[PDB]
């Protein structure tokens, strides 16, 4: 069982194929849920790949002393001429339970049927939100976490505080920027000091990239602050940036509207250390990935439908094509760390691996009917959630024949609109696979802690969030 | 005033890397994917200035070889991560004909023409054996290249098993200290001092020469996080380009000046080499301009090269009709120098907006070439159609010549080494500055001659007279005298040449009755060789491209007796023709 397709696709080296061997062993068994106890550090099968932007722990280094954020309006009434999201309520069916959720509302699961799931769908002003994220933490927060939702209406970011053990929460800031749509949204996890959350990163559609110190202690629960300016704005006149990724706590790529693709030194903004053409137009998505055994290496796919890694050292002598697409307008591409591949669709409808030292070796994973809308990875679990444009989530194992070289892949969750009534569906309903609805972004919450949680938007602004099990 | 553009029809790049180059021969290279396309230098005696008759444009498949194939991706990893191997860079040798490619897996071949020669390799490692960029030595015959320990390998040749070539490893240098993988990235060799650069964008210089000289290495910049864009020479000047600056570097006294560039988007360097004026050309996309390298650097505009492209992207204005309905840039794919450094080829194209990718196969470009002063020369830096090349793209002006150089007037002004063995003899004549310009106006004149050779040649038979007791020997000096309208040696025999099927005498008289044909005792009439005036009974003949003069292919000669002279001559002229030299095409 798979020992010399392991060694051709990642190579010798005792020590990375005792990682491998873990992950192997750990999640072979897990067809489409994981035992929590193997995600925990006194685990025998614990393996967990840290992302670049970790590791230096930056801070102090990039925000520093007089780039901090700025001032907050509350007044709410403030707020509501100036990001019109409500009016409405929206008819909800859960099971078989008719709810009717307006904005600012959630349904909660452990009050729901036998209420043995943990989680809740929480309607934000739907409509949508651009992308999500659970900032990976365990400093000071027992079992509570935090995790930001960039929503458009000019349009802004919500912040929410919650437990990791009863997946309760509550939403603790609502800050208001004019960056309009904002995605591949993540913390840096390289900022902290104390003086409340961490710091947070996005590209908007002003085609900056943007950082800014989120911040603000329990003694108002919730406030309603404006952003005025960021901390951090990586730019480039005449070009505008449309996605990036960390290399380094200090250092990001990213990708243009042109097709160029650009180092930058958040110790030193404003000149790249390079910039060099590498596509025909539109980059879609760029993704990292790091190993500690390769030199880091950047994957980039566009609207010209090609799919290239490259080393950064000198990308004129390293640029591989993985691929080339029928050349969609999303093509959303993640670094799965314990299998050290990218995992990426096409255009249409399949999700693939491919290892990003083995780029001859893509792997199909799950290929079905709709578009694919968005996919979550982790550092902790091979697990890969993704939600197409049918408003459905799947689960499914990296470990196809990718650590097996001789099945596929499950539905956690498929909204649905109506045909006239104004009501939605979520469907629990198990099924294994051989508009104002679909999904836009899912994502890992990544921790040792709560390790087991997801979330997942659809456009309708339905936010939901599961702690995974068998119902 | 300009050649007219060049397509290049459905090819495409994997990059803007820069993919052309142009060989001493005349050969232009652009390395497209999946293969080399190439531009056969071809004479025509007119061309309506279309430089579509001066190249022809051809697909130049190869067989790439991968030394790493059966081993498995290291440090590296995205190694042999793409399986089939495709040219990524291709720089023909300034010196032989001859030409190394670096592959996407980091392997650097050898080709002759078509023929791969000798795959480089070394040592260990893996680290140590895959490479990122190769030069070729501009002086004598030997290749470096650069590899992933930060380390430049040295490779040399003859070797031989029979003279064929064949490279093998000569010497290292390491650059980055031991506990440290960044590459080398950059290697410009010229002259008598090697400048190469690594990933981390430190830059090292030292002088390769006396060889016996375990060479001293010297750091001329610190490591920095600005990528080098690229990296040249001038005049012991270093000169690189980044994002928005350019620096450059006096080894002559170890001193460095840099300028902004405001457009921040990387772009190339072209040396103006006879300016007597250490002068570049900085050129990008968007804009353009020279540059003087006194201590100051300083930007004066001109470009002689943007008056012309501007004036073609404005002419395209017309496919976007004035007005920014539409959104245009030109597109540089490759800049090279011609190997003499008078004319300039770009390769390039002209778009828009947000375009519809448009398959592989369907997609063409323009290759520019503008020539960059006013005057020029017959350089030895170039060969053949390469010179008639820029004979062409300046307007049909002929070079500047020596004063009181007539193409009559003797080769090595009259002194010939006579005394050297034969085949150094012909190496002096071939050499000889006069033969040059000879072979060069031969090609814009109506009717070749190599007289002033010729008598070069007979000087050297008749010193050795005693020595002339070959029959071919013979009739071909016979030959010789009666162009040269000079005293030959007297004789009495008749000749017999063979060819697979046949022969066919010659009364030795009969080589001095016509300059162009010889007629046989059985009343045949042929044609003359040419480098020998021998008859053509033939088919296996070589054939100059310019003067037509047909000769003989002696390396398909079993059949005939060639005496000393006349096979010395036959295997020295068996490539290179004594016109023009141009190289000979099998016919």
């Amino acid at each position: 069982s798979a020992r010399d397709k392991i060694e051709r696709i990642y190579g010798l080296n005792k020590e990375k194929l005792l990682l491998l061997a873990k992950v192997k062993e750990g999640f072979e068994t897990s067809v489409f849920d994981f035992p929590f106890k193997n995600i925990q550090p006194d685990s025998p099968y614990f393996v967990c790949l840290d992302p670049p932007c970790k590791k230096e722990s930056a801070y102090n280094k990039v925000i520093g002393d007089k780039n901090r954020t700025v001032y907050h309006e509350i007044n709410k009434t403030e707020f509501e001429n100036m990001i019109k999201l409500r009016t409405k309520r929206l008819k909800l069916l859960i099971g078989e339970v008719d709810a009717e959720v307006s904005t600012g509302d959630k349904i909660e699961f452990p009050v729901l049927a036998n209420g043995k799931r943990r989680g809740f769908i929480y309607n934000v002003g739907g409509t949508d939100i651009a992308w999500l994220n659970i900032e990976e933490n365990t400093d000071i927060g027992k079992d509570i976490q935090y995790l930001a939702v960039a929503v458009s209406q000019s349009s802004c970011i919500q912040i929410f505080k919650m437990n990791t053990s009863t997946l309760h929460c509550v939403k603790v800031q609502t800050i208001v920027h004019s960056f309009g749509e904002v995605w591949d949204l993540k913390w840096h996890e390289g900022c902290h000091a104390p003086h409340l959350v961490g710091c947070l990163s996005f590209v908007s559609q002003e085609g900056t990239i943007n950082f800014l110190e989120i911040i603000d202690n329990a003694t108002d629960v919730h406030v309603f602050k404006m952003c005025e300016k960021p901390s951090l704005t990586l730019s480039l006149a005449d070009s505008l940036i449309t996605t990036f990724d960390f290399l380094s706590p200090t250092t990001v790529v990213c990708g243009f509207k042109n097709g160029f693709v650009a180092e930058f030194d958040l110790t030193d903004p404003e000149v790249p250390s390079f910039y060099d053409q590498v596509h025909d137009s539109y980059i879609l998505s760029v993704s990292t990935a790091y190993s500690d055994f390769e030199d880091t290496v950047v994957s980039t796919v566009a609207v010209d439908g090609y799919f290239y890694i490259f080393n950064p050292k000198d990308i004129a002598t390293t640029k591989t094509t993985v691929s080339r697409f029928r050349g969609s307008n999303l093509v959303p591409v993640v670094y799965c760390p314990q299998i050290y591949s990218y995992i990426y669709s096409d255009g249409a409808s399949s999700l693939r691996a491919v290892p990003s030292r083995a780029a001859f070796a893509v792997h199909p994973l799950v290929s079905r009917e709709t578009t694919i809308t968005a996919i979550g990875v982790s550092r902790l679990h091979p697990m890969v959630l993704a939600g197409s444009a049918d408003g459905s989530l799947i689960i499914t194992n990296a470990a196809r024949r990718l650590l097996h070289g001789i099945q596929k892949s499950l539905r956690l969750w498929k909204w649905d609109y109506s045909i006239k009534d104004d009501k939605y569906r979520i469907d629990s309903s198990y099924e294994v696979y051989p508009h104002g609805i679909n999904i836009t972004c899912t994502k890992w919450n990544e921790t040792s802690a709560g390790g087991k949680c997801y979330a997942f938007s659809n456009s309708a602004g339905l936010l939901t969030l599961e702690y995974l099990s068998l119902e | 005033k300009l050649l007219k553009d060049l397509l290049v029809d459905r090819k495409e790049f994997e990059d803007w890397k820069n993919n052309l180059t142009w060989a001493r021969d005349g050969t232009l290279y652009l390395t497209t994917f999946p293969d080399i396309s190439i531009g056969q230098p071809k004479y025509a005696k007119d061309i309506n200035c279309n430089s579509k008759n001066l190249f022809h444009v051809k697909e130049f498949p190869l067989e790439f070889e991968n030394k790493l194939d059966f081993e498995l991706a290291q440090q590296n990893g995205l190694l042999n991560s793409q399986p089939v191997c495709y040219p990524r860079v291709c720089k023909p040798s300034p010196i032989d004909d001859w030409m190394a490619v670096l592959s996407n897996n980091g392997n650097v071949s050898v080709f002759k023409d078509n023929k791969m020669l000798t795959n480089l390799d070394s040592k260990g490692n893996l680290s140590s054996r895959t490479y990122h960029c190769f030069e070729w030595n501009p002086i004598e015959s030997s290749i470096v290249v650069g590899n992933e320990d930060g380390e430049l390998q040295f490779f040399s040749i003859r070797k031989n098993s029979e003279n064929t070539p064949e490279f093998y490893f000569e010497s290292s240098i390491r650059l980055s200290d031991a506990g440290s993988k960044d590459w080398v990235t950059h290697i410009v060799w010229y002259e008598d001092v090697l400048v190469a650069a690594l990933s981390n964008n430190s830059v090292f210089s030292m002088t390769v020469s006396a060889s016996s000289h375990q060479p001293v290495s010297r750091m001329i910049q610190n490591a920095s996080r600005r990528k080098i864009t690229d990296l040249k020479i001038v005049d012991y000047k270093v000169v690189l380009t980044c994002p928005g600056y350019v620096h450059k570097i006096d080894l002559k006294n170890y001193s460095i000046s840099s300028l902004k560039t405001g457009s921040l988007e990387n772009f190339h360097i072209i040396p103006l080499n006879h300016e007597k004026e250490s002068t570049i050309l900085l050129m990008s996309n968007k804009t353009s301009y020279k540059v003087l390298l006194e201590d100051e650097l300083h930007v004066t505009a001109d470009n002689i090269i943007a008056p012309y492209l501007e004036k073609k992207f404005k002419k395209w204005s017309t496919i976007w009709n004035e007005f920014n309905n539409y959104e245009t840039t030109l597109v540089i794919h490759g800049i090279s120098l011609s190997p003499d450094g008078y004319s300039i080829a770009i390769v390039y194209d002209m778009e828009r907006v947000a375009f519809k990718y448009k398959i592989a196969s369907e997609q063409s470009f323009n290759i520019m070439f503008a020539p960059l002063y006013h005057t020029w020369t017959i350089s030895e830096r170039a060969v053949g159609l390469a010179w008639y090349q820029t004979y062409q793209i300046y307007n049909q002006s002929l070079p500047k010549l020596p004063e009181n150089f007539s193409m009559n007037k003797k080769l090595l002004n009259g002194n010939y080494p006579i005394s050297l063995d034969f085949q150094s003899y012909l190496n002096a004549l071939m050499k000889s500055e006069e033969m040059r310009i000879i072979m060069f106006l031969n090609m814009t004149i109506d009717k070749p001659s190599i007289l002033s050779f010729l008598e070069a040649l007979y000087e050297y038979a008749i010193n050795k007279k005693s020595e002339l007791t070959n029959s071919f020997d013979l009739a071909c000096v016979l030959s010789i005298a009666a162009i040269l309208k000079r005293e030959a040696p007297i004789y009495n025999g008749t000749l017999l040449m063979k060819n697979s099927f046949l022969e066919e005498t010659f009364n030795l008289e009969s080589f001095t009755a016509d300059p162009e044909t010889v007629t046989s005792t059985t009343n045949n009439t042929w044609k003359r060789c040419g480098v020998t005036l021998l008859p053509i009974l033939t088919t296996h003949v070589k054939i100059c491209p310019v003067s037509k003069q047909r000769v003989i292919d002696i390396k398909r000669d079993d059949l005939n007796d060639y005496g000393w002279f006349t096979r010395g001559l036959l295997e020295r002229f068996n490539e290179i023709s004594v016109y023009c030299g141009t190289t000979l095409e099998v016919m």
